[PDB]
RNA sequence: UCUGAGAGUUUGAUCCUGGCUCAGGAUUAACGCUGGCGGCAUGCCUAAUACAUGCAAGUCGAUCGAAAGUAGUAAUACUUUAGAGGCGAACGGGUGAGUAACACGUAUCCAAUCUACCUUAUAAUGGGGGAUAACUAGUUGAAAGACUAGCUAAUACCGCAUAAGAACUUUGGUUCGAAUCAAAGUUGAAAGGACCUGCAAGGGUUCGUUAUUUGAUGAGGGUGCGCCAUAUCAGCUAGUUGGUGGGGUAACGGCCUACCAAGGCAAUGACGUGUAGCUAUGCUGAGAAGUAGAAUAGCCACAAUGGGACUGAGACACGGCCCAUACUCCUACGGGAGGCAGCAGUAGGGAAUUUUUCACAAUGAGCGAAAGCUUGAUGGAGCAAUGCCGCGUGAACGAUGAAGGUCUUUAAGAUUGUAAAGUUCUUUUAUUUGGGAAGAAUGACUUUAGCAGGUAAUGGCUAGAGUUUGACUGUACCAUUUUGAAUAAGUGACGACUAACUAUGUGCCAGCAGUCGCGGUAAUACAUAGGUCGCAAGCGUUAUCCGGAUUUAUUGGGCGUAAAGCAAGCGCAGGCGGAUUGAAAAGUCUGGUGUUAAAGGCAGCUGCUUAACAGUUGUAUGCAUUGGAAAC
């Protein structure tokens, strides 16, 4: 799917915000209970190394919205480069175009980016996207030549800017660039890329 | 030829006019994209003037590409 | 189609055994019964298919529910 | 059928009833220098051989071995 | 043979698309495959498209929808089957009345008062009951019409088990149905005829000829109407027989009414 | 350093010998439920089973006479060819029945070969004859046609002059079955067409011809290696094993003939049998390998079946021929005609594998100085979730959490669920409007500039010319291009492995079932409702290849009680083999070189929406030659 539906539902299960905590925090009260009618004591009977494993994978492409093929994909994009090939991948998590716009200070939402990006309103070098899975790479300009006047979402975006050294922007020119690699520290450390990576030989 | 479908590609070869193509060659030389005209070819003229010397003449529309190469201007006024 | 009389089972709740159906099958073999390793698919050209189940009507081949 | 191999028909039954022609007569001259071994004969045959190797009736390969075997079984006469 | 019917089946997909007016039953009893008509041209032309269209040889025979069963006064026996197939001992004994109910299917009354039958041995021997009706002495029907009354039984050790007395309670009711005189029911349907005048007496003399159940006269508008309960078997040529001496202008209605007793005539034709 | 993850399973219990099952991939994938679409291909594997229809490989009039028709008073010019003459036809495409072997691939040998159209290289490109084609008239029938007699053309056919050069003959002169030269003997060379020029003479262009020498191409021939299983298949073999002569093939060759003999092979497995198109390679594993030889590419076999021949450089010719076979169709019944393993389409089969679709736009192939013609190849386009890649069905905020329902089991709460309602916004796609391609940086085409032997001049060639070529395509997509949340999500599992259970029904029955196994009276195992979770326009099921399985274990296992030691000895061949010295290095390693096509992958680059993918670049096994190495 290319939409988990319910992401608050999301959070429930997992426990694991997807924002900063707000996601499942304010929305009137703070429901992180995990779902279920059948719902009882459960602290150490769902628990194992492969559950975990599911876990982390889980929240990985939750974070992303990634496809399983697509999922392939990158994995072997990622072997197509060498060194610790877990830090790689992560830093290629970040080379979707929706989550760069949204750690741009150009969305909100990894999905309202996503759903930009869709209807046409993002330039991508001279070249309008309506995939928003592209690659970044260091050095893209971007433009918002019309459909942002009409969007109050991109402006509030705007004023609630992102500070990041690996990209550059002018969020009240409406100007984006891809700058530098991320580094690990900039990002949620709770994950664990390598099992990911050891249970992906399955081809 | 070969590539996909709205997307044409035909490696230029100095081919019996008179043989299939896509079979065995003895020399390839050059390719080429139909598609969007630019010009971009890796002709050689060092094994091809020994074909043009044994005959071998490629297929039909090879000669304006021979025009580029200037052979006429090395081959045919060369007795002279 | 073919010259092979074999047994088979008829796998899910009723059946649809007309003497004469005409159906498809499905490979498994089956522990408890010996000498089978045969199904019958539910609703294929002449059995008729169960719907309201958020289980099989992927197999037992049914309908996806109407509402 | 189709007509080109109609044309090529009406061509070729001619053309061969002319190459049996050509072979037949070639054939009697070799039979008459099998009867005897003379000059006059070596030199019908050499003419027939160019006559016919001059097209596809005779293979140059052919004519040539039959001329050189007749030749060299002359050597000796 | 089961290809013939296999192929005859590829003759009726072929043969469907043409015109689907004409239907097709597969009785579960009967067995044998009945195809509708409208006449002897019409199935005539039915087996020429067959035989010659189809390249398909089928045998032709006549049309199967048989009986029902049912038996005469009521009796009551025992049921002792104390037996064994397999491995170790196996009993078991049951006491029933076996009772007509000329209205009511199977029924079930029970009479253990002392203990003789423990109540997880009600039910089996019911189902004992159900199934043994299934067959008959005559012609193999199953009985119905049937009220059942346990009376008594016998529980034993672990030779007993419950599909013994399911088993002792069918040899009772198969000893009981041979003593009871079982008797058979035939199809009855009801036929409505409405013509203006031409065949009355046609019909009439037809109907007291051939079968049928019948009392006198409907006076329609502009026409007469007769009904007649008439055994479904006398439908049998009937569909040409009216239509024959009406010349293509006689047309009724065909609806099922019930199963009634068979006369001795009909015990003597269908038995071998 | 390329590079390796298992799980459960007997029993009172423990492992062990050891089987099983699946967790993982792949697949011409099939089926179920459903299903907007992009882009990338592919899309009979069943019956070489039988087929209507169309194309399916034809071209040249400036090769030839003449015919028909237009214009023109006529001559003549023009339009088409009924035909001849020249060439393509053997390209190519498709199939896998056959074939278990020079067939693939591979290294080399052809002291034993050939190879139009295209390369080099020169000699010239005459003198005639005599014929027919076409046609005319007659005969036979509806007609196809067939038969008979008359007239002729051809760069057609056949003699006649010389043969440069070759080849043969003979003599002299060469080389480790060879090759080269000289002289003499003999033989046989062409055909003309068009154009320019020239009063003419004649000259030139151009096409074609003949023979000559030389490429290349393709074919044939020689072997070595590699190229299934079967000994519950041990003899086979008389053209068989060789020799002499001859015929014979492009060459050698019992290939064949005449004569002469009786060998030859085969236990390291012939023959017989069934199973088979082969390879590069697709997939599975780290690999040794397995899987199958998809599609494509190379090679071989076939063209309804068995032969046989036919010209042609080349065929025993998909779509040439005769016979015979078998079929089908027409016949107004005398006789004929044909072969989709070509494109499709059609019938059967299966679960199933698609359009008798378009243009020859490009490419290619053929014919032709030329224009121009053919091109069911080719390129497209149609259809199919068949695989791959890619995208939506909304999004910003939004409640102690709307209504209903569920559990809790009347009580709260949770729960469905930021999902909802509500405000706001948007439009790739749905859909109106205009733009909008390259693909043709080709090809034709004549005058110019120039080159060029000639020059009297056209023509031979290179740089610019436009009238020139688009099915695809006013196409994808794009300026809120019109409006608009509007045009859209299912599937499986939920006892464990395997992250996923509550309520109800239920009674070893109903049924689930990959295994362990559940259900006989409140079943977290079945069936429904709700809920949970995982993948997703795919998810479920089946088959089959592999990983897991190293579980026929050189790599990578054992043989005592489990499966394993013949009952033992003699015991051939073979295998393994005491020490020391030498050489060769046969084996081996290694250096130089060549070859091992492309395409496959590994990596880099480029074009793609990253993307699969396409192109660019290189990466390699293996074999042969030559120099060494000396341990074994």
């Amino acid at each position: 799917m290319k939409y988990t539906g319910s992401i608050f539902k999301r959070s429930r299960r997992l426990g694991f915000s997807l924002l900063e905590n707000n996601k499942e925090f304010s929305k009137g009260k703070k429901r992180k209970t995990i779902p279920g009618q059948h719902g009882n004591r459960f602290r150490s009977s769902t628990m194992s190394g492969y559950a975990q494993q599911l876990q982390e994978k889980q929240r990985m492409q939750y974070m992303y919205g990634i496809t399983d093929k697509q999922f392939r994909r990158l994995f072997r994009l990622v072997l197509k480069q060498r060194g610790n090939l877990a830090v790689n991948l992560f830093r290629v998590l970040e080379s979707r175009l929706d989550n760069i716009v949204y750690r741009m200070g150009f969305a909100p939402t990894r999905r309202s980016a996503r759903q930009l990006v869709n209807h046409g309103h993002v330039l991508l070098n001279d070249r309008t996207v309506d995939t928003p899975s592209i690659i970044l790479n260091p050095g893209d300009k971007v433009r918002l030549k019309a459909k942002t006047i009409k969007i109050p979402i991109v402006k509030a975006a705007s004023e609630s800017g992102v500070v990041s050294p690996f990209v550059e922007t002018n969020n009240k020119t409406f100007e984006g660039t891809y700058v530098r690699f991320p580094e690990r520290s900039e990002l949620p450390a709770g994950i664990n890329e390598s099992y990911v990576v050891e249970w992906y030989k399955r081809l | 030829r070969m590539g996909r479908v709205h997307y044409p590609t035909y490696r230029i070869v100095a081919v019996d006019s008179r043989v299939k193509r896509d079979g065995k060659y003895i020399a390839l030389i050059g390719h080429l994209n139909p598609a969007l005209k630019e010009n971009k070819c890796k002709i050689d003229e060092a094994v091809a003037l020994e074909w043009l010397n044994k005959g071998a003449k490629p297929t039909d529309t090879v000669r304006s590409l021979f025009s580029q190469t200037g052979l006429w201007k090395k081959f045919v006024e060369s007795k002279k | 189609t073919n010259g092979f009389e074999v047994l088979t089972y008829i796998p899910g709740e009723g059946h649809n055994l007309q003497e004469h159906s005409v159906t498809l099958l499905r490979g498994g073999r089956v522990k408890d019964l010996p000498g089978v390793r045969y199904h019958i698919v539910r609703g294929t050209l002449d059995t008729v298919g169960v719907e309201k189940r958020r289980q099989q009507r992927s197999a037992y081949g049914a309908k996806k529910p109407k509402a | 059928n189709i007509k080109s191999n109609e044309k090529r028909l009406r061509q070729n039954i001619k053309r061969n009833l002319n190459n049996k022609g050509q072979k037949t007569k070639l054939k009697t001259n070799v039979k008459n220098f099998h009867k005897e071994i003379n000059l006059d004969n070596l030199g019908n045959v050499y003419s027939q051989a160019d006559r016919l190797a001059r097209k596809g009736i005779i293979s140059t390969n052919r004519a040539r071995r039959l001329k050189s075997r007749n030749v060299a079984v002359l050597n000796k006469t | 043979t089961k290809a013939d019917q296999e192929k005859m089946s590829i003759a009726l997909s072929k043969l469907a698309e043409e015109d689907p007016t004409f239907k097709t039953f597969t009785d579960p009893e009967t067995g044998q495959t009945i195809i509708a008509g409208m006449g002897e041209l019409h199935l005539d032309i039915l087996v020429d498209r067959m035989r010659r269209e189809f390249k398909v040889e089928v045998n032709v025979g006549a049309p199967q929808v048989s009986f029902r069963e049912t038996f005469n006064k009521e009796s009551e026996v025992e049921g002792k089957y104390i037996k064994q197939s397999g491995g170790r001992g196996q009993y078991g004994h049951v006491k029933i009345r076996f009772e007509p109910n000329k209205d009511k299917g199977f029924e079930f009354v029970d009479k253990i008062v002392g203990g003789r039958i423990p109540r997880e041995y009600i039910k089996p021997v019911q189902a004992g009951l159900e199934n043994a009706m299934a067959s008959g002495p005559l012609a193999g029907y199953p009985m119905i019409d049937i009220k059942a009354t346990l009376f008594d039984g016998s529980f034993h050790e672990v030779d007993s088990s419950e599909m013994a007395f399911k088993i002792a309670a069918s040899l009772a009711l198969k000893e009981a149905g041979k003593v009871c005189s079982p008797v058979l029911l035939e199809p009855i349907m009801a036929i409505e005829v409405t013509v203006p005048e031409q065949y009355f007496g046609d019909t009439m003399g037809d109907i007291s000829s051939r079968r049928g159940l019948i009392e006198g006269t409907e006076q329609r508008d502009n026409v007469q109407v007769i009904k007649a309960k008439v055994p479904l078997k006398e439908m049998f040529g009937y569909a040409t027989d009216l239509r024959s001496f009406s010349q293509g202008r006689g047309n009724y209605v065909m609806q099922f009414s019930h199963y009634a007793e068979t006369p001795k005539s009909v015990v003597n034709e269908i038995i071998a």
